């Protein structure tokens, strides 16, 4: 019967029509994500070396604190001993003084 | 013969139609892979970024604690500055002081 043939070829053509258009689609798709991935994996090398330069700058920033650090040690000690020095110096001073002081008391 | 033809046609194109369906799904499937692909960079994305981040702050917590103490023990050195010059003060107005004194009865 006619109608129902032309109607079977038509449909079954459409059909295929369909079918390529959503193929296109698909493949496409899976294009894109591939390059999203491309993007991703040269982003995560980048992010490394990134994270690497960061790590060593911070390092050398911290390296030269700990001999600042030292240094401003040393100046400390310095100032003591010689603090040291001048109170022992002093305390002699004073011997005399108190010597001359305990001179008046006795009257 | 014609009709027959068209017939073996259409036998033809239920073929074509399973080829193409089993395209669509081996397409679908990689899609998926694809997309699976992809989140997995992700997190590796978010694991050297997140471990280099640790590894900076650890650091960075060093160098706030040396600059912290640094920054006290200059302090300490200016307080320490400050009563060293007091001290030195007070020794030479007594020691010139004594040897005025002294200078005097020797020299009076
Ligand atoms: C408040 C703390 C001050 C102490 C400072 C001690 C001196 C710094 O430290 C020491 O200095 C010596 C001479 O520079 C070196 O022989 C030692 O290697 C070093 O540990």
């Amino acid at each position: 019967t006619a109608g129902r043939h032309g109607d079977s070829v038509r449909n079954s053509k459409i059909e295929i029509s369909e079918l390529n258009r959503v193929i296109q689609r698909l493949r496409s798709e899976i294009d894109n994500v591939k390059k999203q991935i491309s993007n991703l994996q040269q982003s995560i090398s980048d992010a490394e070396q990134r994270g690497e330069n960061a790590l060593k700058d911070a390092k050398n920033k911290l390296n030269d604190l700990e001999d600042a650090l030292q240094q401003a040690k040393e100046d400390l000690a310095r100032l003591l001993r010689d603090y040291q020095e001048l109170m022992n110096t002093k305390l002699a001073l004073d011997l005399e003084i108190a010597t001359y002081r305990t001179l008046l008391e006795g009257e | 013969t014609e009709i027959d033809n068209n017939i073996e046609q259409i036998s033809s194109y239920k073929s074509e139609i399973t080829e193409l369906r089993r395209n669509v799904q081996a397409l679908e499937i990689e899609l998926q892979s694809q997309l699976a692909l992809k989140q997995s960079l992700e997190a590796s994305l978010a694991e050297t970024e997140g471990r280099y981040a640790v590894q900076l702050s650890q650091i960075q917590a060093q160098i706030s604690a040396l600059e912290e103490q640094l920054q006290q023990i200059r302090a300490e050195t200016e307080c320490q500055n400050t009563e060293y010059q007091q001290l030195l003060d007070i020794k030479i107005r007594l020691e010139n002081e004594i040897q005025t004194y002294r200078s005097l009865l020797e020299g009076e």
